[PDB]
């Protein structure tokens, strides 16, 4: 039209993203009144609406800082606000409303609002027609326009509408998307729930696993596929059950007081708790400021101590008294222990040392006790007197080797004094009945690294269930034999037999002291204090996972270690296939395989929480005018409480003011009087609000609609309805006069559908021979031919023309031979115009872009550019009219022949 | 087609009234404004007032504001400027023009306007022309009109109902000492054309009602 | 309030030649101006608007450019046709107003006057007053004398002139010149003369008549 | 005889500088200390730096500035808390003292683009990256997007060295995906205890084209207000134009998590000019409960909830507006401002904050001291108002119930809260005291503060008294210590201190004096004070427009936009259309946000006093031991009482 501008002209807006400006800039122009100053230029997007600009700023000497938010409000006096959805599903019909706007204060617009074709979408806008209504917008004030829709294609797709006012140089136009999506839904499953676990039936063989793949047969065509695994890693690593509770030995820290032997029973404990408070870090819990002051309980025990020492370097209950070896021997385990928590004489302690090797040894080594102390108990296992020269060697022995790191050169022959000793207890292992003679004397083998082969294999076996060194009658004799070789456990590094062995003394929870528990107590702190130091920092968790997809090139042999703090991984399948899965050395993990998919629909989508039935018909005796009647009622015998109704108008149509007013009188209806305000002409959206409506009925109304405006085609109206605390739950009709449903002409099977809104065949005055030749090149033309129509099978949705072929002026992609049957296909609305009859012969031609199926689903469509034309009998030919006619299709059909299209 | 129409215009009384009109055509008045612009003799441009006709508002210069008012009939897509108290500096030919809103904000250019009507304000009385021939001497012949003794302006001469409009030269209106205007109107044609060819000039003076069709012809003598 | 101003007041400048006028505010106006042209004695024209957008109609060498503070018309290869004042008007603040106007005068060669001379009418001469005129027709540039011999005795203060507005097509001046007696005085003298002086011509050109007698 | 000691913070940070101030009060001429720093138990030196001497010159006081790095026992080494041996050797004598060691390294803020996000859509965040005085560093930091139920889904781990620290980073959220509040947690390497987060809603949606608010006359709901709960609703579009359209608004009670609604109260008001009022009436709340205590619905809080959907159908908008509590006062007081502690024989100044029940500071508002009328001050700006209670030397604890006194209001409307101030006790019982006092007005780094000193030590001995040590912490470290000197006789001296951008957010003054006189007994007094400052930027950061603002732009259009920051400052920008907040506003990172974290990491825990000199230092966060015996308790507790 004139006075307006031009469609083509109109540059739509595109740039509204949430968020922009995600911008670096540093302040360098120099600081005036000590505030430095930078302009910026920038670009706003196309959203009208108000940005808010944040800025934070970072420096190395006034820090970091946040400034207040700033605003800025883009505008128009005139624009349009395209309202779509997050998403639509594909091949259902929907509506969507442009909202155009006049902020001008004294003057309404004229406007001519349009949507845009895309061939995405099914709508009235089409290839040769354009879509476009002429509006008056008042001042001050908006305007609706409803577009009916339907998505065609799936994924991301793009809506445009634009607009012109006439009378002034004023345009605008709106490119929105709108995610297309399939049926369905999301569908979590697992397959395998393993556990990756060698040398627990994963054997020597480092742990070869298989785990196969989905089912997915019952899946929607068309979507992705994504496996996820989860390789956990439930840590009980760091081979570290946890220690003895901290609250537990209160008791321990003892005042040492009495002789020499009663001195050395309560100095114990206390050394023995510190060693083990020292190396698990529980001085928190317990008492930080206690060590001070139980650290002077050991050097109150040790300043005593050294009281008792006899001139030649010994110890005994009494001056008085013979020295003791045993006693020398346990004063400097208990001296060698102490050298880190308080100050020890260096005279002191390698001088019992030199006392023992020169003085108490006999020629194979056996370090034999020249006086039996008064308080026996305090020896431990050594109290009974089976075998009492065997473990004593290995005792007095052990007190050297945890002080030789410090007397090397003082006490000359010391090594030979071991290696001998070592011979003794050695040799004689294999004859060693109790349980505690078997592990003391394993101990100080294992310090050396000469604990091996049967000698070994008697240390292993002789523990009862492969945990504990118990022997017949006390019980304390048998937690001190295992604590022992848990020592000799840890220096072996061995970590297969250490785990049954510390939990064995978890559960006895021995927390020492009381009486006659001295070797019990300082064994069991020592070898569990040892234990926390020597005990895997990192275990492992090493497993060598190599999955190999046979949809893959390459393998990926993912890494698995204690210490990422993650344990866990995903892969992204594509395809669904088969794949191994192998695993490799130690730990522990999960193993899951989980894909992702959309199904089948299942009758139960659209209208989840409503009924809703809506009719047009015409009116009563009295230009054109009918009867909008909606029908509704919501799910579950409970009525709905405050519902909306949102009524859109056919084109061209506009409700009965009397009847609106009738009806918002009403008691349980509303309907706002801004609405009842309104123009006749301009007021082609509604709203109903309903107070409520249950399931025990059907709450229904209807009232007058009256055509004021006169147009074609005219886009059908929608009714939408909705309780007010659930837009989501919604439910939605549509109608229209002469389609009921008010559902655009669409043709539609399996999962795609064609917009059905184009003509029926090419449309027929001339029909020359020149006029078909032409025609009949035309660019997508991929066949011609003459058929014979053998069976007319109609329906509702899509009648299936079956056509026989006699011949083929023109072959194409579709490759059939003379005789053979293809299926032609027609919309409902089409066989009025058509009349295809049976046993009647036909001339027809048509697209590439008209074969629905697949391969040999083959169908034809009899589309907009499908050319199809009645054929008479070979004998009727020879008649005086329709001679003409006989005559051109077989002139047409040997120029088609002979020389074809000219491309 | 959009075209705007002014009438109404002519002498005045210094404090007397005067209503000039705008007839708006070719597009909905309701939609737009009209602007009324002014020019006085041989100056510049001055923008005298709006109208938005959906619902009557206006907008005045200061040089106009308590003088001058502009209403509109919607029915007749007609606006209209009535002026009061009119001045000595308010002689000046009037137009009207379309504003149309180009930019964003209520920004507005004038695309079409109308021809204008002119407005003269004096206590001179009307005064209608003496038309008298200018005779070709006896080869190019030129010949003409002289109008004279006339007031206010404007007077439209034309030459054989404007079929001869070539070469023609309709000179400038001169205030006489007499204090009434008088012009000429000459053009030149073919000598050959003399004796075949008719040649009669059209004056025509709105404000006295007079019109004069004077035929210019050589003498006899 | 906001002050606009246009310049220059005039400018002259031959066929085919670059011109720009320009029009400046004393605060931001953004895109807000349009710029007119004006032939004599008719309705102005839209040619720019938005600052630089081409009215529909006008030629590709009309074209408008600035923003803000500072705005161009530019005409690229001036014509004959584009003999005109024109004019910046701004919409920016609430009442519009059109700025004092460019004058744009062409420039071409030297052309010299075709000279007539109109002896009083007899129909006239019956209301008592004797007007005779003098036409310099088409004419470059406007710089002319006409001088009235009576009878060879020369006069002022009894002469009236009116030059032409440009033409549009040929950049051409005609000027008319008008000798004012009473019947009674006209019909004593006997030679009347009108003498041109101007450019192009070589020497004064002189046109008359012998009262009377043809 | 001679006085050795020591002054550190309660806790020790890694890696950042921590200052230890050191005295040697009776002292003759030059004396050298080297300060020591060991891991414990046991001892491998670990930053056995810092030697110096103390001279006749600076009044035999000086400071030592130390760095612990994260080694090898502390690292790996985690569950349990861990501590360091400090020890200074003056000359000969040695000093030393166990202090707790926090893992803590520094601060990570978190900011993402959007507060919400649909799937398919990438997120855009930045890490911010500061030492304890929220200055930038360069470290190396782990970062976790963590899906709704705790999985870990992507991670990173990059180093702000060379970065001016700020970590620009980003994660594409698949489209498949699950559907509520994501997390990013990020740590410091060094950390892993100290994790910090930011949460941003996952869901699909569209922007709505206006906005609703639902604002209450009152932010409260006074229960025996027979007017009912009066609420006003707005709509506005986005660009700023008001709405049309129909409002239903819903009214329910939350008791803690749970939620119960009152259909009862549901209404349909128009909406007209963007405006609309609602009433929830007492009987249809009354009628809604099943108990029917009116006074059961004290405690429990109201919510309203506004629908809003436009004349045209083509839109609507939810906005709700809950936490209105049900109360029987318009007030609430507070102690959380006050010392807990006096001096027995001087006025106890006892502190009351009274807020509205949203917590916001009152004003104007009357406070009274049970038993006695007019013993008041109206409460100021601050909110804070000042009750000073004579005190006798009786070391019974005081017993202060405070009310409010509001005249409109009636008795059972009146605020109502009860303290209980326990006694500093003297050594020996000397009598002998410190007091500070300050005065209570917001301070800005620019303007003064007297600090007064009153020596409340009686006559024989006073004269031994030379000078107070006066120690200041802000921001859970040493920030200055000086020297106040007294001279003979001056019961009273004012240190004018002046407050500079480092006193940002608050600050404790703690002072102390020491000498023998009561008895042949080495005495220490100390007080300590909390004063609050204006929490402000440290610098400036300001955005506006260059372009010759009043004007309103348009789409697609240039603008200019000025920036007002700190010379040769980093500054990262965002611009968000406010739609995005009518979905959801949450998470967004603030400057007042910033300082929030600060102030909760402090590790003084008073608002000033003790109950004796060791407690007076221990309470504002500072370890004192001396050569004499006398030193602060063991502080084992990473975090404060309670
Ligand atoms: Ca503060």
């Amino acid at each position: 039209d004139e006075d307006i501008i031009a469609e083509e002209n109109i540059v739509s807006r595109s740039e509204f993203p949430e968020s922009w400006l995600w911008n670096v800039e540093d302040l360098k122009e120099p600081p005036k009144n000590g505030i430095s100053t930078k302009l910026m230029n920038i670009f706003l997007k196309d959203s009208i609406t108000t940005w808010e600009i944040l800025a934070v700023s970072m420096s190395d000497k006034k820090g970091i800082c946040v400034a207040d938010p700033f605003e800025v409000t883009v505008m128009q006096d005139f624009f349009i606000d395209l309202r779509l959805p997050y998403s639509v599903v594909r091949n259902e019909q929907v509506e969507i409303r442009a909202v155009l706007y006049n902020y001008r204060q004294n003057q309404e617009l004229k406007v001519r609002v349009e949507l845009l074709h895309n061939p995405a979408f099914c709508s009235l806008a089409t290839t040769k027609r354009r879509h476009q209504q002429t509006v008056t917008i008042p001042p001050k004030s908006s305007l609706s326009v409803p577009y009916v829709i339907v998505p065609l294609k799936t994924g991301l797709q793009e809506v445009e509408v634009k607009a012109a006012v006439y009378h002034h140089f004023i345009s605008d136009g709106v490119r929105k998307s709108l995610k297309v999506v399939p049926e369905g839904i999301r569908m979590n499953k697992t397959v395998a729930v393993r556990t990756l676990d060698p040398e627990r039936l994963g054997r020597e063989g480092v742990q070869k696993e298989d785990i196969p793949p989905a089912d997915l047969s019952d899946q929607v065509p068309d979507t992705e596929s994504e496996t996820r695994i989860l390789l956990q890693g439930t840590p009980v690593a760091q081979m570290t059950e946890d220690a003895v509770d901290a609250e537990r030995l209160k008791h321990l820290i003892v005042t040492p007081s009495g002789c020499g032997e009663q001195n050395m029973i309560g100095m114990t404990p206390t050394v023995i708790a510190v060693h083990y408070l020292d190396e698990t870090e529980q001085w928190e819990k317990f008492g930080l400021e206690k060590r001070q002051g139980a650290l002077e309980l050991i050097k109150k025990g040790y300043t005593q101590q050294l009281a008792f020492r006899q001139p030649s370097s010994a110890f005994a209950a009494f001056v008085k008294r013979a020295p003791s070896t045993w006693l020398t021997a346990y004063v400097v385990k208990v001296f060698s222990l102490a050298v880190n928590l308080i100050a020890i004489d260096s005279q002191v302690l390698c001088g019992a040392v030199k006392w023992l090797i020169l003085e108490k040894q006999k020629p194979d080594g056996v370090f034999q006790e020249d006086a039996p102390v008064i308080h026996q108990e305090m020896i431990g296992g050594l109290r009974n007197n089976n075998e009492k020269d065997m473990a004593l060697t290995a005792f007095v022995l052990i007190s050297l080797q945890e002080a030789k790191d410090i007397c090397e050169e003082q006490v000359n022959s010391l090594p030979g004094s071991i290696t001998k000793a070592g011979d003794f207890l050695e040799a004689n292992y294999m004859n060693l009945q109790r349980s505690y003679t078997v592990a003391i004397a394993g101990y100080a083998l294992a310090q050396m690294g000469r604990l091996k082969g049967p000698l070994l294999n008697k240390f292993l076996t002789t523990a009862k269930d492969k945990n504990r060194w118990e022997d017949p009658g006390k019980q304390l004799y048998n937690v001190e034999a295992t604590s022992y070789a848990l020592l000799a456990l840890l220096q072996l590094k061995d970590f297969d037999f250490v785990p049954p062995v510390v939990r064995w003394l978890n559960e006895q929870r021995y927390y020492g002291g009381g009486y006659g528990s001295t070797q019990a107590t300082f064994m069991v702190f020592q070898a569990l204090a040892q234990y926390q130091k020597d005990a895997p920092d990192h275990q492992e968790l090493n497993l060598d996972v190599s999955l190999q997809l046979p949809s893959r090139s390459s393998k990926i042999t993912h890494r698995i270690h204690w210490e990422s703090a993650s344990l866990l991984r995903s892969e992204e399948t594509k395809e669904n296939e088969g794949f191994t899965v192998t695993a490799e050395g130690k730990g522990q993990g999960t193993l899951s395989v989980v894909t992702m998919y959309h199904a089948k629909a299942k009758d139960q989508l659209t209208c989840n929480k409503f009924d809703l039935k809506v009719t047009i018909k015409p009116a009563p005796e009295t230009k054109n005018t009918m009867i909008l009647e909606i029908c509704t009622r919501y799910r579950g015998d409970q009525d709905a409480t405050m519902s909306i109704l949102d009524i859109s108008m056919m084109t061209g149509f506009a409700p009965d003011t009397d009847d609106l007013k009738q009806l918002a009188n009403g008691v349980d209806r509303y309907i706002s009087k801004y609405e009842l305000d309104k123009a006749f002409s301009d007021r082609n959206t509604l709203i109903i609000y309903l107070d409520k409506v249950s399931h025990s009925e059907d709450d229904c109304l209807a009232f007058k609609v009256h055509q004021y405006f006169n147009v074609e085609l005219i886009q059908p109206g929608a009714v939408k309805v909705y309780a007010y605390y659930n837009l989501e739950e919604s439910c939605t009709r549509f109608y229209h006069p002469e389609k009921e449903d008010g559902k655009l002409n669409k043709l539609c099977r399996d999962e795609l559908c064609r917009c059905a809104e184009e003509n029926c065949f090419i449309q027929k005055d001339k029909v020359t021979l020149e006029e078909r030749l032409d025609k009949a090149c035309e660019p997508g033309v991929d066949y011609v031919y003459k058929t014979r129509l053998v069976k007319v099978q109609l329906s509702n949705d899509f009648d299936e023309y079956i056509m026989a072929i006699e011949q083929t002026i023109k072959s194409g992609s579709d490759e059939v031979q003379v005789g053979q049957q293809r299926t032609f296909i027609s919309p409902i609305k089409c066989r009025e115009a058509l009349k295809l009859e049976e046993k009647k012969h036909y001339l027809m031609w048509g697209l590439s872009s008209d074969f629905w199926g697949e391969k040999p689903n083959l169908s034809y469509i009899i589309g907009k550019d499908t050319w199809v034309e009645h054929w008479p009998e070979e004998d009727e030919c020879q008649d005086e009219e329709n001679q003409k006619q006989c005559q051109d299709l077989g002139a047409f059909t040997e120029s088609m022949v002979v020389f074809g299209c000219p491309n | 087609e959009v075209q705007l129409v002014e009438s109404g215009g002519g002498l005045v009384q210094p404090g007397g009234s005067l209503r000039l009109s705008c007839a708006a055509s070719g597009f909905s008045f309701t939609s737009s404004s009209v602007s009324w612009v002014r020019q006085a003799p041989g100056k510049g441009l001055e923008w005298v007032g709006l109208i938005y006709p959906y619902n009557g508002f206006n907008y005045y210069a200061d040089s106009v504001k308590g003088r001058f008012t502009i209403s509109a009939n919607t029915s007749k897509n007609t606006a209209y400027l009535q002026m009061n108290s009119l001045r000595a500096e308010d002689t000046a030919v009037y137009y009207c023009a379309r504003n149309a809103l180009y930019g964003s904000g209520g920004y507005y250019a004038m695309d079409y306007w109308g021809q204008g009507t002119l407005v003269t304000v004096s206590s001179a009385s009307t005064k209608g022309p003496s038309v008298f021939p200018l005779a070709p001497s006896s080869g190019t012949a030129a010949l003409g009109c002289l109008v004279k003794d006339y007031f206010p302006e404007p007077v439209t001469v034309s030459w054989n109902s404007g079929a001869l409009t070539s070469g023609v030269h309709t000179f400038p209106a001169v205030l006489q000492s007499s204090g009434l205007y008088s012009l000429s109107s000459v053009v030149t044609v073919p000598s050959s054309s003399l004796g075949t060819q008719t040649y009669i000039c059209n004056v025509n003076h709105k404000p006295s009602n007079t019109k004069v069709d004077k035929k210019v012809e050589p003498k006899s003598c | 309030d906001i002050q606009m101003t246009q310049s220059p007041s005039s400018l002259s400048a031959s066929v085919g030649d670059r011109v720009t006028i320009t029009c400046r505010a004393s605060q931001d106006v953004s895109t807000a101006v349009a710029w007119y042209q004006q032939k004599p004695g008719k309705a102005p024209k839209l040619l720019i608007y938005s600052a630089s957008f081409l009215y529909s109609g006008v030629p590709s060498r009309f074209s408008g450019s600035g923003s803000g503070t500072d705005f161009t018309l530019t005409i690229s290869s001036l014509q004959p046709e584009d003999f005109a004042t024109y004019y910046c008007q701004q919409s920016y603040a609430t009442l519009p107003t059109f700025e004092q106007g460019t004058k744009v005068e062409i420039k071409r060669t030297v052309a010299a006057p075709s000279v007539f001379i109109f002896p009083p009418s007899d129909e006239q001469l019956k209301s008592g007053t004797a007007s005779v005129v003098c036409l310099l027709n088409n004419f470059y540039p406007r710089e002319a004398k006409v001088q009235w011999k009576v009878d060879n005795a020369l006069q002022s203060g009894n002469s009236q002139e009116s030059v032409t507005e440009q033409d549009s097509k040929d950049s051409t001046y005609s000027l008319s010149s008008t000798l004012t007696l009473s019947k009674a005085d006209y019909e004593k003298h006997k030679v009347y003369a009108c003498e041109v002086t101007h450019q192009g011509l070589s020497s004064p050109v002189t046109k008359s008549f012998n009262r009377g007698e043809c | 005889s001679p006085m050795y000691s020591i002054i550190t913070p309660n806790i020790l940070r890694l890696e950042s500088e921590e200052t230890m101030v050191l005295e040697a009060h009776d002292a003759q001429g030059d004396v050298p200390v080297t300060v020591t720093v060991h891991d414990f138990p046991g001892k491998k030196l670990v930053l056995s730096s810092e030697k110096t001497v103390l001279t006749p010159a600076t009044n035999h006081m000086g400071n030592v500035t130390f760095t612990i790095p994260a080694n090898r026992e502390f690292k790996s080494e985690k569950g349990r808390n861990k501590f360091v041996t400090v020890q200074a050797t003056f000359g000969t004598q040695v000093v030393e003292k166990v202090v707790l060691v926090s893992l803590q390294s520094g601060y990570l803020f978190i900011q993402t683009d959007k507060t919400i996000y649909t799937p398919g859509s990438t997120v855009l965040y930045r890490i911010f990256t500061v030492n304890h005085k929220l200055l930038p560093v360069g470290r190396t930091v782990m970062v976790n997007i963590e899906n709704p139920e705790g999985i870990p889904v992507k991670q990173d781990s990059l180093s702000s060295q060379n970065q001016l620290g700020v970590l620009p980073l980003s994660w594409d959220i698949p489209e498949l995906v699950n559907m509520g509040q994501w997390k990013i947690r990020a740590y410091y390497e060094n950390s892993p205890q100290q994790v910090f987060s930011t949460e941003f809603e996952v869901k699909e949606y569209v922007l709505p084209s206006f906005e609703v608010i639902v604002e209450p006359t009152e932010k409260f709901y006074y229960i025996y207000n027979e007017k009912g709960l009066e609420v006003t609703i707005t709509a506005r579009f986005l660009y700023g134009k008001k709405v049309e359209g129909t409002a239903f608004v819903i009214f329910g009670i939350q008791d803690g998590e749970q939620r119960i609604s009152l259909p009862e109260s549901l209404k349909r008001i128009p909406i007209e000019d963007g405006s609309g009022e609602v009433v929830l009436s007492r009987k249809v709340l009354l009628d809604g409960v099943q108990n029917p205590r009116a006074e059961d619905l004290v405690g429990k809080s109201l919510y309203v909830s506004a629908t809003v959907i436009l004349h045209s159908g083509s839109d609507m908008v939810q906005a709700e507006r809950s936490g209105i509590p049900i109360v029987t006062s318009p007030y609430q007081i507070h102690f959380t401002k006050t010392p807990k502690y006096f001096k027995p024989g001087m006025p106890f100044d006892l502190m009351v904050f009274v807020t509205n029940p949203d917590g916001s500071p009152a004003y104007r508002v009357p406070v009274a001291v049970q038993g006695e009328d007019t013993v008041q001050s109206l409460t100021q700006g601050d909110g804070v108002a000042k009750l000073s209670i004579n005190t006798h030397p009786s070391q019974k604890p005081l017993s202060i119930t405070v009310r409010t006194k509001k005249q409109e209001l009636s008795e059972a409307e009146q605020a109502t809260r009860t303290m209980q101030a326990l006694p500093y006790s003297t050594v020996g019982n000397s009598n002998n005291y410190l007091h500070l006092s300050v005065l209570r007005t917001e301070l800005r780094p620019g303007e003064t503060l007297n600090v007064n000193f009153l020596l409340r030590m009686d006559r024989a001995h006073e004269a031994k008294i030379r000078y107070y040590t006066y120690l200041i912490m802000n921001k859970g470290r040493l920030l200055k210590a000086g020297r106040q000197v007294r001279e003979p006789g001056q019961d009273l001296v004012v240190l004018p201190l002046s407050i500079t951008t480092d006193f940002i957010p608050s600050f404790r003054l703690v002072a102390y004096y020491t000498l023998i006189g009561a008895s042949g007994q080495r005495e220490v007094v100390a007080d300590s004070v909390w004063v609050d400052v204006k929490d402000s930027c440290v610098g400036s950061l300001v955005v506006k427009s260059g372009q010759s603002e009043d004007r309103q732009p348009v789409p697609g259009q240039q603008m200019t936009l000025k920036i007002e920051g700190d010379h040769g400052a980093r500054v990262v920008l965002v611009a968000v259309d406010k739609g995005v907040f009518v979905l959801n506003k949450k998470n967004k990172l603030t400057q007042s946000k910033i300082w929030d974290v600060v102030e909760k990491a402090d590790i003084g825990c008073t608002p000033g006093s003790g109950k004796d000199y060791a407690g007076v230092f221990s309470d504002a966060g500072l370890t004192f031991t001396s050569s004499s015996g006398q030193q602060t308790a063991q502080r084992a507790e990473l975090q404060c009482p309670q």
